[PDB]
């Protein structure tokens, strides 16, 4: 998870339950936090090999507006 | 959606500005006046409220001289 400085540890501990129910096959996951200030307020998590992307890329998806 | 949101309040922000297409842009009237005088070069000389209205005129065959029986 790379989105900023870290938060508080309520939020890191309920993020870290959230992708134990991704994983969820009798197996335990380990995590890895990065800071990344060109990553706007949003967060990228890549949960084993799949890289979900809510971040500033949101902000890049608004050339569908400057588009048409 | 709450990034979403802002944006959604930044572009009502823009829409409300009472100064419209300005966006504090110094080059915004001098690309406008070139993209103007481009549009302009193109279609040539124009006027903005006029109507067009023209007369012409076709001279037939002369008549030639021909003598015959």
């Amino acid at each position: 998870v790379t989105t900023a400085s870290p938060l508080d540890e309520a939020t890191l501990t309920e993020l870290k339950t959230v992708l134990k129910s991704f994983l969820s096959k009798g197996q335990i996951l380990k995590l890895e936090v990065k800071v990344d200030p060109s990553i706007m307020g949003g967060m990228i998590v890549r949960i084993g090999e799949k890289y979900v992307d809510m971040s500033a890329k949101t902000k890049i998806q608004k050339l569908s507006r400057a588009m048409r | 959606q709450k990034l979403f949101v802002d944006k959604i309040r930044e572009y009502r922000t823009k829409r409300q500005t009472s100064g419209g297409p300005v966006d504090a842009g110094p080059e915004y009237q001098q690309d406008l006046d070139r993209e103007l005088f481009k549009l302009k070069q193109m279609y040539g000389k124009a006027d903005m409220n006029t109507f067009p209205n023209f007369t012409f005129e076709d001279p037939k065959f002369e008549a030639v001289e021909k003598p015959q029986s």
